[PDB]
């Protein structure tokens, strides 16, 4: 058969990932421009929301050194790839868990709908990548919204999960933080209620 | 906006380290027990951020100046980013972090007894050029002990983060130095089952790229998943 | 009724695939976590059904006629069933099933886009002769994709079920075809640790048994657990 | 040492086993004679019973594609190996789980007592072999009856199971179905209350 | 009109199959007995048709659609056309023909007993791109018997015709499939004396170009005679 | 010495070549545009002629499955490489032998004169390539005209042929078909009167 | 692929074949029972005929050291395999060519018709095997009769020969010797009018 060059192997980000990718978190001075957790400026079209979560290990303990990367369409279901701090909305963001509480936060807008390769609409979702010491290769997941039951029930992706109980692991719970629309998306890496992780 | 016009070569999960690699203790409790669910590539996965417009500082890539001079082995770390087909990956984001010459990181959580270097931070970033080349200027990091087995030591390494053209290609890895006797003893390096895969992580001494009477150089090329156009889809 | 006069050689569980073979995704949740309990052989385990009196149809073993002519490479699949001692296993039940020329199965749950073949069913049964020989006439099945990794393909294969003399010898396996490049990449094939074990599942092209200007032939011999008389029990 | 020819390696039956071994269930036309789930004709001597169960995976989810084979003595505790559709009772049968409900059923008679190699009586039992996609090599188990407590207590086989709590996994629960004597036998492949499986 | 501005590397007639190869019976009476007469290259020989302006149908290269769906193994056959100097041959004519899944050709003279496929013709054509690339979508053909020796079977193959820049480069050949056990037994394949030459005719399984859950892919690169500029003529 | 990549080895066109390169002859429906046996339209300049011939094996038996390719200059002795059905004249054409009669025919014009590399004129000629089952690598030849004896005698190519008698094998005999100027060109692959074949 | 034990390789019978298989011809005393050229006793049913011929090499010269074996059905189209000198008819015989004249003779009856495997009748024929010095592996052929044109035309075997001209090489020309019904069958090993030889 045909073999291409092999991809460079992954390695864990380790516990100090923050010094390279979350300066403030590492407790070091930041540079002029940093990629952080504010995807949208107040003046951005769409329904402004707050996302928050906690990460758990197989023992039910908080993973306080986690690093997350998000990818999402804008309110119009469009991916804005030209990253710029001047933008009112950026499709890409970064966040991490507090060494204290162990909770991450993100300020964005609820994504619009996008079609899969076969033209079928996928429910509004956020693409997440998780990194941490103990994780050799980062973990892929999706965050869906509980108030999108209808769309959710029809998602070509959610429907690839054999066991329905498993799909529930990808649904964020609508809440309010300081009377502001929020969604809670906890990730369980291992064990009871373990979150579905994808390969693509 | 971004468009779904590409497909990425499927990852070889037997090439990369597995999730559960018991000798690396923390992996025990931090690895899923359920199998990953495979999904078809869509715009969601085949697109990603372009960093062309991020405002980089003049010494973003120069660890000798970006934080007096740091104490340690002055070296240049350079190489090229290509895909599996051998095509260059232009204007891509390369980020790196490391410890000082004594193996001490500039991070709250680092309590190793080797002191911090007053003229060293340990962070760099560089956007690749038209030919997929990047370069950094820094000091060679020292190895460092860690609580794994009773006498575990990380070989000297630089942490790397590469964006590539999509979230599908994004990667985090570590660079090791040619000849480091600690390499073959590392549980983390050992997370990788193929010795051939290990070799790919080793930067080679590059005398041709060195600055005489100044600094040495290491060559480190990175290969990202192959990008191809869709066909008969 | 059946008599407890025999003993069957203990199975080699390092030869056969293990229960937990992570690359074969479905095995994760379907493999026992407790060790198997060994029990001494009794009449319960050393006896089993005799199908000599089953009423076999005239084309039970001819997939070309038993469902127009199907489309595909016309082949004869024949061999011998013997025990570990090299003793033939006469009048034993051999059942087989497979997909069509395009890798499509005639089963409700098969949604693969390769079309059904109006003249192809894909089921056969044969009672071995006095010498332990069986034969089937069918078409060579096509490989097919399956939701395991993002780009997994089973090699072309025929499913087999052999009864033998007791429930202790009963086995289900899969025959692969000589030279198929998909073999070495299959997570199911790889459920087997010893490559020598793998070889046993490969049917060899048999020009000698072919019908010139008509059909090719493949040879597949099956070895069941050795049967011995009880002694000093 | 002495080494014989090695046994042909097992492979999973796969998801489509039904086409080859459970035609009716594959939803395909059957042949004149099929090996199915009716071991005894109404005129068969012994206590006529109905067996039923579900198969669960390590997640506690129904295994809807399982294939099962049974072997048991007649009411006199005799093994009838001459398979014939004419016979009033056959010692061998096949069943499978509904793609829907996920339950298999068997129509038979309660087996009589059989002695082990050493001449000690075993409690009435039914030998079972389980096959399914995900199962590399089939699982062997035994179904015992809850109304044979006295016999169960003395089974040399059941007594080989080190932990008493595990022996219980093998005991079918007597009930009635349409005023008919039935026993329910659920199989847990992995995890909590995992069923004992044998090697012989 | 065309112009004499190129020279083509001379053909190695010991690399190519010879005219008389007696195991391939029909060659006995269809092979010249006199030597070929060598002549210098002129405009007559260094020029040829350019097919850039031929009107190709939209499915000219998709055998799945150009004749219901055909029954058989869905595959993509792709590769690149280059000269001996390794230079791509852009906008060149690639034509192909083959049998159906059963080894049956849609031709008056084919009386093989395997049935024809109602949705399959077996002809494709494709103009190479700017980089010398071509692709075809089809189904894997089956081997077939032929009246040579009493039990001869052609391995599965696709016939190919390549124009190239001149009549000097025009070539007809056959692609064989990786691992086919029939290959070594073929008298036609054996018309080639060098085993290394036979390897050039084998298409390789290309998982990287396959469409997951849809179809597999084979890679087949073609090398035409090297084209150079005239010098000191 | 220096070695380049080896050229892909030739293989016989086989008995079914027609399906791929002579659709009509395979007796299959044709596509919109086909490369066939009519190089010149009625309004093409030059003298319109008919070419026909038979192909013989070493036994003097007709080769009924042959496939031929022709390359020639227009009446002005110019090579027209941009192939187009709209053209009045195409320099390139295809033909094949009847499964029955085993005779091929071509509709074209008498080619003008071209100079060889040394600047010497060649007699009017048609470049031919013969393909068929039994032929591992295609045979190259040239068609000259009997009514061009003067030119022929001076042909730098014809003159490379050592024996004069062999030269005669390359000369088509002028005739008339339906009062149309026709030339007959028989090819004898092997034996007595074996046609000259070239290497270049 | 599967490989069986290889067949013992053939070697030429050599010039002295006669001493072993044609004693009279070697000019040595014969044994009680010899296998020779008289297949039928006068009293055998069927049309008694005389067969004769010559064998020629590639130079058109007589091969005077040939050895032939024949196999044919009886007048009823039946193969009489139990060879016995007592039988009125034997299906097998042997002959050779005179070191002088170079001609062989056989005394038999016209064979009845037999069907090929497909159930199609073949024209009356005699299977022949030829041996001699210079022949590494014996040549197989069939003798057919000129006076069975109808049958000959329909023979599935004769019909397998591509060129009709070649089929004629297999037809014996009927004549009469001493007013006896005879057929002459000459074999041309090589060259002009080379006899068809089979592989089976
Ligand atoms: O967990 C640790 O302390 C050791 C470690 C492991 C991997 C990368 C690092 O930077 C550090
Ligand atoms: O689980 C699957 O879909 C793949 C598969 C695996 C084993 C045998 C099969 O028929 C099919
Ligand atoms: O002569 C033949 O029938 C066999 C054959 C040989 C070569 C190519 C083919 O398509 C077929
Ligand atoms: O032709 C010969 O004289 C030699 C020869 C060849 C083969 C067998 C023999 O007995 C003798
Ligand atoms: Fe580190
Ligand atoms: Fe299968
Ligand atoms: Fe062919």
């Amino acid at each position: 058969p045909i073999e291409l060059l092999p991809e460079t192997p992954s390695q864990t980000a380790g516990p100090y990932v923050h010094i390279g990718l979350a300066l403030e978190a590492a407790g070091n001075p930041t540079r002029d421009q940093e990629i952080w957790n504010r995807l949208a400026k107040p003046d951005a079209p769409g329904e402004h929301i707050l996302l928050l979560g906690q990460v758990y290990d197989g023992n039910g303990h908080l993973v306080r050194d986690s690093f997350l990367e998000v990818w999402q369409a804008d309110a119009n279901g469009e991916y804005q790839d030209a990253y710029n701090l001047e933008n009112a909305f950026n499709s890409f963001g970064r966040t991490a868990t507090t060494f204290d509480a162990g909770e991450w936060t993100l300020h964005t807008v609820k994504p619009g709908v996008v079609n899969n390769a076969a033209g079928v609409p996928m429910a509004p979702h956020i693409n997440i990548s998780l990194f941490a010491r103990g994780i050799n290769i980062h973990l892929h997941t999706r965050l869906y919204f509980d108030d999108e039951a209808q769309a959710n029930a029809k998602c070509p992706v959610l429907n690839l999960i054999e066991q329905p109980q498993r799909r529930e692991t990808l649904i964020a719970k609508r809440c309010e933080v300081d009377g502001k629309t929020a969604y809670r998306f906890d990730i369980r890496i291992q064990g009871e209620g373990e979150t579905v992780f994808f390969d693509f | 906006p971004a468009q779904d016009n590409s497909r990425f070569v499927i990852r070889d999960r037997n090439w990369h380290p597995k999730a559960l690699t018991p000798d690396y203790k923390t992996s025990i409790a931090r690895s899923p027990r359920q199998a990953l669910v495979s999904i078809p590539q869509s715009i969601s996965e085949t697109t990603g951020p372009n960093f062309s417009h991020l405002g980089f500082g003049a010494h973003d890539h120069d660890l000798l100046l970006n934080f007096g001079l740091p104490i340690g082995e002055r070296i240049i770390v350079a190489g090229r980013v290509v895909d599996q087909y051998g095509k260059p990956v232009p204007n891509t984001l390369v980020e790196m972090w490391q410890a000082n010459a004594g193996g001490r990181y500039r991070h709250k959580n680092d309590r190793y007894l080797a002191p911090l270097d007053p003229n060293f931070g340990g962070v760099g970033r560089c956007l690749t050029d038209s030919d997929g080349y990047y370069s950094f200027r820094t000091i060679k990091p020292g190895p460092y002990p860690w609580r794994n087995g009773p006498n575990d030591w990380r070989p000297a390494h630089i942490h790397f983060g590469i964006s590539g053209p999509s979230i599908a290609t994004k990667l985090i890895t570590q660079l090791y130095f040619e000849g480091d006797p600690l390499i073959p003893m590392c549980p983390i390096v050992k997370s990788i089952a193929n010795p051939e895969a290990v070799q790919q992580l080793i930067a080679k001494l590059d005398m041709n790229n060195a600055n005489p009477m100044d600094c040495l150089a290491y060559r480190f090329d990175i290969v990202l998943r192959g990008q191809r156009k869709t066909h008969f889809e």
